[PDB]
């Protein structure tokens, strides 16, 4: 679509090499993906 | 006008800019993907990333556009969108006293051609965007950090970056020099969940996905 | 003090009269400055034909304010795109010809006197009325209705805890700040807090042009070029 | 011959912190931004918020 | 008694210091501009003995006035190390007293004291040109109350 | 104040104080709250 | 009011007092533990109760706009004098 | 453990390590670094002082708010010590000077007050008193300092049986008065060494290791009662050590012999100064005292701290003494000096 | 899809190439900074620190990513040879004041509740 | 409209040329400056001597905070946390509790005078006029800890400057 | 009652000067040279 | 602290103007620091009837950005008519 030497990269994206997150905070930390619960008092 | 609070509406400007929206769209259908005018009379020119150089030259050089002033060059990092970063240009036309906004999208890896040639003002704005966000700009005269401290790692304005950061500083006497330590707040940032659980604007209601 | 939807509260009684007393005296000091430097030969040589920037490059460099009006470009946001009630106020915009360091010094000093005319009109045409938008969902209600009315207290509570939720959208509003074209790019998701706030600092674009100006000039000139540029590093470092 | 203007010796993360504050709480940021043109600074921010809110200030 | 002559030489030395301390030309941010108003004819800092000498080799009190950030913190401590002895550092304004408005950001050191031994703390955002005018004079009282030779004669 | 005396109330101080920094009357910050988590006091009776 | 701790400290209105060991106590030595004597708890008890005769009574707190939001205390329960939740002033019916 | 002393937070400036230290005489070489490590982990340090508070200002910017609170104490008044060590759990003693002021004899600052802290701390309720005394401490040593330290150790141990006694050898560092002593010797003509200083073997130890030694000793639950001897890795004959110092400083070396009685006379002349003496008769004796080897005494590696050879961190002390000529010269320019090893 | 726009490098190999002249430049750069910056470490003590970053950055495989940090390394090298950094900035690579952090589970368990 | 500022071509008449020649040769604009400063030497200095006389302020001045209390003596703060919720610097930190009397007061009201920037929002926030900055611009301390105010210090400031806050608020309670 | 604000007085306000009021003073250029030569001639004489 | 007339002429002559007409130091001409209590006005919407918010709000009357073309003869049109060159000043032409 660009004719800009489109290399077919396949390896899954990993920018942890650049974001600068320190070693402790990148592997050990576990994130949770969830929809927030409706505040029951509302 | 009976209403004393509502901001007045300028339909003449609204029609005027919308016609120019069809203009720019027809001249460059190769890069322009979407064109819209907001309720407060601002025109957004949604272009494709490779159109950063061609489209900008058109609005800067075409007789009927004559946008010869780079107002600003920003990006709004949206973690949601597939290509998170969204590079935004604002141009002011001295001859036609109008303002235009060309917006393009970009992920972390794909580079955007530097607009230094078409707008020499972009050069320093170019450096800031990479420094704060990490959007690398291709074929730039000198891409370098402009705001963060020397040797500072990470891109601060990126949403995933914490508010306080990772690295603190203090003077340590056994080394007689300022040294960096892991961040350790005497008070954590009290985050506030100050969002109403009730819809605010029926006009801007998203479709029921 | 200047808040969205109007100012916080009305001026104290006798404030405008105090403005009138000062404005009377000021023009008798602005010329006093001009007596000290404007015709001084040492100040002239230190500032004439030095740090000269042309028209197109200044326009291309993203310059604004004095950088444009100093080099001949007759541009001023207060006139071209008047915000607030700047249209109902008559004033002149000094435009230079040489574009150098000196021409801007007169441009700034002449901007002093032109501002005095604006102040004279503002004092003489002050209208009666409130100081904030009547909309209590945007501007907090006065303390009087706070303590007697349900709706005012509810609005004051939410306004100072949650704040007004602005509609989603993005805009870039620029004004003729004394340095130059100060502008903000506010992107709002629709919640009670902004999503992105880019701050167009007039000195940011200016300072990038330091090298283009100081070409062949000595270091003492660079000191002079810094001064005329009127940069304060709170705005540029954001 | 060449002047490299290294800036950043005053980079308070203003545009980062504004993300975490309500619109009213973000006002003093602009006050501190260009600390010699204070009212002009708030005037810029106020006009933008009024534009997005579609609300005009009273004549006074 | 040797205590009497020590005290008399004590009073002579400090009185010279408190009536001739020279605040450096060290301004940072919003907190610096109004400090000029202290040096402006309204309050006239110079009348109290001080002169605003640059060149930390020839200055006594360092007016850290403004936001202290990461990129400059090495520059300040180099500057402070260059100042001869005695040297005092008045942390001026809330930004230099712990971080001020931007206490929680990413490139500001939360407090000028984490780099320098910080003397009397003058608060304000900004402190009025008079507010730290007392701050300077209150330091002059601190200089008055020192012992130095009194400790030396009793060391 | 002689012409217009300020309205007097019970809790208003009767002796103004200068800033007491430096002198041993200076103010030291301290937490004004009670303890959140106490501990299960071990019993006095022996093991058996 | 302000009592004295067994160590010698002064208990505040909240009842905070550093205990015997409490290494934090070092700060108060060579200094003082700032305590406000005008305890709010017992500075409102001695105020008399108004004997106003009605069923619903407003309380501006004095000074109108200088006071607190006007609340209507219901003086109907003939066991306990109604008190404004903002200032603590006790109101009661005049026992019929 | 008291609820306010439970360790909390990752070790840092705002962390609650759980140590309430009472470092005595912290306004000095040794005291400067020990509080820095104590401040780094986060620990209320009482840091009593006697000098002008200005000289304690550099002690301030090494801890969180309200962690380095200062107190005024006098060496001959028990009440001052009791106030300083009242609410604490660890007391570090670093008092002691290398000269003889009219108001403080050598035996005073090494027996009298060190007895006073030792006795009062036990009554108050301290549990980890750590008293510091020279490694070479001998009862019948030629120098009163070395005698006073030896009797000092005896008395504190009696009053406080579970008081860890640290026995450092000569300590080198930026403001050490040991490397600087020989570096400053260049001013008075050549470098005078008795019998060329060829019969005196010294084993110096870097300051930071002993500082970490004290910190680890506090954390270690086995330091109770023990007597550690903090010594460096290598022993150097004094002449070769001075050869190393002047090579690192690149100043010319001009050794010349000097009989012991005449050096003692020179030390007497320098003692006359009513200000900080440069060299006392006692100091001359110390330079002659070779560090006695005490292998039975538990050393430094048992704690966990690995000694840093003086060759590595020597330019720190002596870069200042170099003229502008060899100011940027690195470590590898000067070879390591020969080490008479055990 | 899989087709992505590459920054400078066209596969791993010249991406592997670019990390070399960064190491070529860094290695030549170590001894003069130790002299110019008046560092406390030895000339030998700088090469390892230059080295150890490189295979610390070894799990990276994407050619675009590899070229992205070779620019960051070049910029870091750029901001070093003009003495733009200072002694503190360079020394921040040597984690000196920060005390060693444990690694074994038992030591993690003793200090505090953290993984 | 616009006004040109500096292109004034000088005349070339012999009178004008000699005037400029006299100006350059016999320095005149330099003397014009000297006469200016000398005139501005015999004026009255704008200085004021310190504390013996102090600069002028306005009743709505913003300074050291204070926690006032009702005329009865009961504290105004009912701990609604509005001031904490509006604090731009997040300096306000308060926790409440049902007091022994049953009233709703705060256990802790630490205001960190080293964080907040004297916006004055807090005095606008609480609907009972509880927190308010006093006119006392002067509270400089020698140690960092002294600036970190707790509830007790705030009440003490309220009890000390109560005469000023009652008078100043009385003047400006109508403008707001 | 009556709305009272800080409105300007009924007669607006007095005229405010803004134009430059740089005075012109001094002898004519010919006169300056004339008197300057005159002192020289007297000094020589 | 009024200057003696002898030097009143000196300062006036040395600067070629009348200083005493308007001085930088303020005097009794300043407004009194104590003023009568003001009565502030009410806003236009302080009407106890016919003030429904549905006919008064400003936030709920903003539409989403109008879309004019999406990627999913005509005369050339400028964004706005070209500016009209500013006229020269009347109160003060060329300085
Ligand atoms: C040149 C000196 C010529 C001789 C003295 C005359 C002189 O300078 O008069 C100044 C006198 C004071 O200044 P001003 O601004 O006119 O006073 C305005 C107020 O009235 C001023 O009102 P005020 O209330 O300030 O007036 C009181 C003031 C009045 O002060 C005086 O009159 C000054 C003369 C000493 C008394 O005295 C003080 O304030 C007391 C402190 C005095 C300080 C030390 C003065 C030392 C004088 C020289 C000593 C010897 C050398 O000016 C004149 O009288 C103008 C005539 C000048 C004649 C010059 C002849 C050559
Ligand atoms: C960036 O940020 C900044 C600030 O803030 C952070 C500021 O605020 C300000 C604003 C403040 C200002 C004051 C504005 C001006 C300041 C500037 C930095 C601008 C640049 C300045 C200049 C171009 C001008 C500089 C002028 C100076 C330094 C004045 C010099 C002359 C003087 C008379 C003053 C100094 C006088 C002195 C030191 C006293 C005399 C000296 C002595 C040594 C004492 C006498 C000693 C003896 C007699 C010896 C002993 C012998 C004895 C007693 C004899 C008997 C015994 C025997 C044994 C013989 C600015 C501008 C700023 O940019
Ligand atoms: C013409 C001036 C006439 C009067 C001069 C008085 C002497 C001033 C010397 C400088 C200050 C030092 C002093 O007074 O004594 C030195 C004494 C020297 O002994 P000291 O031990 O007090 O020195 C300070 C502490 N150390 C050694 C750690 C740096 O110092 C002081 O008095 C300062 C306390
Ligand atoms: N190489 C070495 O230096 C070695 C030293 N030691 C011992 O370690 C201790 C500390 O050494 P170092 O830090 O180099 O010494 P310094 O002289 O540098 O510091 C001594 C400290 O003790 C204080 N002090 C001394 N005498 C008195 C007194 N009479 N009253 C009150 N305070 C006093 C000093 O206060 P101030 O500064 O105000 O006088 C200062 O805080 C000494 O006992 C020393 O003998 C042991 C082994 C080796
Ligand atoms: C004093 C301070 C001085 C300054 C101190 C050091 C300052 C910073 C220096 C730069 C650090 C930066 O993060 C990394 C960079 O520049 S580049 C990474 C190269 N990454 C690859 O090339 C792909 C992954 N790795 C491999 O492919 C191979 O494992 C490897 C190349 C390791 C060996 O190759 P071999 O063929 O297996
Ligand atoms: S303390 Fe306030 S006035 Fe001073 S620099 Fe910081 S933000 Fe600006
Ligand atoms: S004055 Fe403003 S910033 Fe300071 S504590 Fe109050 S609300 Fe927060
Ligand atoms: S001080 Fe005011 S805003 Fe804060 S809790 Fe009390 S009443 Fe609410
Ligand atoms: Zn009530």
């Amino acid at each position: 679509t660009q004719d800009t030497q489109l290399i077919a990269v396949d390896e899954k994206l990993d920018i942890t090499t650049l974001t600068g997150v320190p070693e402790e905070h990148i592997k050990t930390r576990k994130v949770r993906i969830f929809v927030p619960a409706r505040n029951n008092m509302q | 006008d009976t209403r004393p609070t509502i901001r007045p509406r300028n339909d003449v400007v609204h029609k005027q800019l919308s016609a120019f929206g069809q203009y720019v769209a027809e001249i460059l259908p190769k890069y322009v993907q979407q064109v819209q005018v907001s309720c407060f009379n601002e025109l957004e020119i949604f272009i494709h990333p490779d159109g950063v150089i061609p489209v900008l030259t058109f609005l800067r050089d075409h007789t009927n556009a004559q946008f010869k002033s780079l107002a600003d060059l920003t990006a709004v990092d949206v973690p949601t969108r597939q290509n998170r970063f969204e590079i935004v240009y604002n141009l002011l036309s001295l001859r036609f006293n109008s303002q235009i906004r060309v917006k393009t999208y970009t992920d972390e890896l794909t580079p955007i051609e530097s607009s230094v040639t078409v707008y020499k003002a972009a050069n320093w704005y170019e450096r800031e965007i990479w420094d704060m966000f990490g959007v690398f700009f291709a074929n730039h005269p000198d891409l370098r950090r402009i705001l963060t401290g020397y040797g500072f790692e990470g891109h601060p304005f990126r949403k995933d970056f914490p508010l306080s950061g990772y690295v603190e500083l203090r003077y340590d006497d056994e080394v007689k020099r300022v040294v960096a330590e892991p961040v350790e707040l005497a008070q954590e940032f009290r985050k506030f969940d100050l969002n109403s659980p009730w819809e605010a604007f029926p006009a801007y209601r998203q479709p029921p996905e | 003090y200047i808040r969205p939807g109007g100012v916080h509260q009305d001026l104290p009684l006798g404030l405008l009269d105090d403005i009138y007393e000062f404005s009377k005296n000021f023009s008798f000091r602005i010329d006093e400055l001009e007596e000290m430097l404007t015709n001084n030969r040492i100040w002239r040589n230190r500032t004439v034909d030095i740090g000269v920037v042309t028209a197109e490059d200044a326009l291309n460099y993203g310059f604004s304010g004095v950088m444009l009006r100093g080099s001949g470009i007759q541009w001023d946001l207060r006139k071209t795109q008047p915000y607030d009630v700047y249209d109902q106020v008559e004033f002149d915009v000094p435009i230079g010809s040489r574009g150098d360091c000196y021409d801007r010094y007169l441009c700034r000093v002449e901007e002093m006197r032109q501002s005095l005319r604006i102040i004279s009109q503002c004092l003489n045409k002050m209208p009666p009325g409130e100081i904030k938008v009547d909309d209590a969902k945007v501007s907090p209600p006065k303390r009087a209705e706070m303590k007697t009315s349900m709706e005012s207290l509810i609005h004051h509570f939410k306004l100072y805890t949650e704040g007004y939720q602005v509609p989603p959208g993005a805009t870039y509003t620029a004004i003729e700040a004394p340095k130059g074209e100060f502008g903000v790019y506010l992107v709002s998701d629709g919640s009670s807090r902004p999503y992105r706030c880019k701050i167009k600092a007039p000195g940011f674009a200016h300072l990038a042009g330091l090298d283009k100006m100081s070409k062949g000039h000595m270091l003492a000139d660079v000191v002079a070029i810094i001064g005329t540029q009127d940069i304060v590093f709170g705005e540029v470092d954001r | 011959r060449k002047c490299d203007p290294h800036i950043g010796l005053l980079h308070r993360g203003t545009e980062k912190l504004i993300e975490y504050k309500t619109y009213l709480q973000a006002l003093p940021y602009f006050d501190r931004l260009d600390y010699v043109s204070m009212m002009c600074n708030e005037q810029a921010y106020s006009l933008a918020v009024e534009k997005l809110l579609n609300i005009q200030p009273p004549p006074r | 008694r040797g205590e009497y002559v020590v005290a008399k030489l004590d009073d002579l030395v400090n009185w010279a210091r408190r009536s001739s301390l020279w605040p450096m030309t060290f301004g940072l941010a919003c907190c610096a501009v109004e400090m000029m108003h202290m040096a402006a004819p309204r309050y006239d800092m110079d009348r109290f003995g001080v002169v605003f000498r640059a060149s930390p080799r020839q200055s006594d009190v360092m007016i850290v006035a403004g936001t202290l950030t990461n990129k400059m913190a090495p520059a300040l401590r180099k500057v402070y190390d260059q100042m001869p002895e005695p040297r005092y550092v008045v942390s001026m304004g809330s930004c230099a007293n712990g971080g001020g408005y931007y206490h929680y950001s990413y490139s500001v050191v939360r407090g000028c004291d984490r780099i320098v031994p910080v003397d009397i703390y003058v608060p304000g955002c900004p402190p009025t040109a008079e507010a730290l005018l007392y701050g300077i004079l209150q330091l002059q009282r601190k200089i008055k109350r020192e012992k130095r030779l009194r400790i030396w004669y009793r060391r | 104040p002689t012409t217009k005396p300020p309205t007097a109330r019970k809790y208003i101080w009767t002796n103004h104080k200068f800033n007491v920094s430096g002198t041993p009357q200076q103010y030291v910050p301290y937490s004004t709250t009670r303890k959140k988590i106490q501990e299960w006091v071990p019993p006095s009776t022996p093991y058996k | 009011g302000v009592r004295t701790s067994p160590t010698g400290e002064k208990v505040t209105h909240t009842g905070q007092a550093y205990d015997d060991g409490d290494y934090r106590r070092v700060r108060f030595s060579d200094r003082q533990k700032e305590v406000n004597e005008n305890f709010a708890i017992d500075l409102i008890a001695e105020q008399p109760v108004s004997e106003v005769g009605s069923r619903v009574i407003s309380c501006d707190g004095g000074g109108g706009a200088l006071g607190h939001p006007r609340v209507y205390i219901n003086l109907d329960k003939e066991t306990k004098t109604g008190t404004c939740g903002y200032c603590g002033l006790q109101f009661r019916q005049p026992h019929h | 453990l008291h609820h306010a002393l439970i360790p909390h937070g990752k070790g840092g400036r705002s962390s609650v390590s759980g140590i309430v230290a009472t470092v005595f005489g912290a306004t000095g070489f040794l005291g400067r670094y020990v509080v820095n490590h104590l401040g780094r982990m986060g620990s209320q340090v009482i840091v009593p002082y006697r000098c002008e508070p200005y000289d304690t200002m550099h002690l301030r910017p090494m801890g969180d708010l309200g962690q380095i609170i200062f107190m005024e104490w006098n060496g001959k008044d028990k009440d001052s010590i009791r106030k300083v060590v009242e609410h604490s759990n660890v007391v570090i003693n670093l008092v002691g000077r290398e000269w003889e002021t009219k108001n403080f004899d050598f035996e005073d600052v090494f027996v009298k007050i060190p007895h006073a802290i030792a006795q009062v701390s036990k009554e108050a309720g301290v549990e980890k008193l750590i008293h510091i005394s020279h490694l070479n401490a001998d009862i019948k040593s030629p120098s009163r300092y070395l005698r006073s330290k030896a009797v000092g150790e005896k008395e504190v141990r009696a009053a406080f049986p579970e008081a860890t006694i640290i026995k450092p050898s000569d300590i080198f560092g930026r403001e050490d008065r040991f490397l600087n002593y020989f570096a400053s010797m260049r001013w008075f003509g050549g470098v005078p060494l008795i019998s060329l200083g060829k019969e005196t073997v010294k084993q110096p130890v870097y300051i930071v290791d002993v500082s970490k030694g004290i910190i680890n000793a506090i954390k270690d639950p086995d330091a109770k009662g023990k007597t550690f001897a903090f010594v460096g890795p290598n022993r150097y004959l004094l002449f070769d050590l001075v050869q190393y110092i002047f090579a690192v400083a690149y100043r010319p070396f001009l050794p010349y012999p000097l009989p012991h009685f005449a050096y003692r006379w020179v030390g007497r002349l320098f003692e006359v100064s009513p200000f900080e003496p440069w060299t006392t008769r006692d100091k001359v004796e110390r330079v002659h005292m070779s560090d006695m080897t005490l292998p039975h005494l538990p050393g430094l590696e048992d704690l966990g701290i690995q000694a840093t050879p003086l060759e590595l961190k020597a330019i720190e002390v002596l870069r200042r003494h170099r003229t502008y000529r060899w100011l940027t010269s690195e470590m590898e320019d000067v070879k390591p000096a020969k080490t008479v090893n055990i | 899809g899989t087709s992505v726009k590459p920054i400078f490098s066209r596969d791993m190999n010249e991406a592997k190439r670019r990390v070399r002249e960064l190491y070529r430049a860094w290695y030549r750069e170590v001894p003069n900074t130790v002299h110019l910056f008046q560092l406390d470490i030895s000339v030998k003590q700088g090469r390892d620190k230059v080295r150890e970053m490189f295979m610390k950055n070894a799990h990276v495989t994407d050619p675009r990513v590899v070229d992205l940090l070779v620019i960051k390394g070049k910029m870091e090298l750029e901001e070093t040879i003009n003495v733009w950094k200072q002694r503190t900035h360079i020394m921040r690579f040597f984690h000196e004041t920060e005390a060693p952090r444990p690694t074994d589970f038992l030591s993690k368990f003793y200090v505090g509740h953290d993984p | 409209t616009y006004k040109f500022v500096n292109m004034r071509e000088p005349s070339m008449d012999m009178k004008s040329v000699t005037d400029r020649a006299a100006q350059t040769l016999l320095w005149t604009e330099l003397v014009r400056g000297l006469g200016m400063t000398l005139s501005y030497l015999f004026r009255e200095p704008a200085t004021i001597n310190y504390p013996f006389e102090k600069g002028p302020l306005s009743p709505r001045f913003r300074g050291e905070h204070a926690l006032r209390r009702y005329p009865s003596g009961e504290e105004r703060c009912i701990a609604c946390k509005l001031c904490e919720a509006v604090c731009p610097a997040q300096a306000i930190t308060i926790e409440a509790e049902p007091r022994a009397d049953g009233s709703r007061r705060t256990t802790r009201y630490d205001i960190d005078m080293t964080k907040c920037i004297y916006c004055g929002f807090c005095q606008e926030a609480c609907p009972v006029d509880a927190i308010v900055e006093g006119p006392n611009f002067e509270f400089s301390t020698e140690t960092h800890e002294e600036l970190l105010y707790n509830k007790e210090k705030l009440l003490n400031n309220g009890d000390k400057w109560e005469a000023e806050i009652a008078a100043n608020i009385q003047a400006d309670y109508l403008y707001r | 009652s009556k709305v009272k604000q800080d409105m300007p007085p009924p007669g607006g306000y007095g005229p405010i000067d803004y134009k430059r009021n740089l005075p012109r003073r001094g002898l004519s250029g010919y006169s300056m040279f004339a008197v300057g030569i005159g002192t020289l001639l007297f000094g020589y004489w | 602290a009024s200057a003696t007339r002898v030097i009143q002429l000196l300062r006036n002559w040395a600067s070629g103007r009348d200083l005493q007409a308007k001085l930088q130091l303020r005097y009794q001409e300043i407004s009194k620091r104590t003023q009568p209590p003001p009565k502030l006005p009410v806003g236009p919407s302080h009407k106890l009837s016919n003030n429904y918010y549905c006919t008064r709000d400003g936030r709920r009357e903003a539409m989403p950005p109008s879309i004019v073309m999406s990627s999913q003869e005509k005369k050339a049109v400028t964004p706005a008519p070209p500016i009209k060159r500013w006229e020269l000043s009347k109160d003060q032409p060329y300085l």
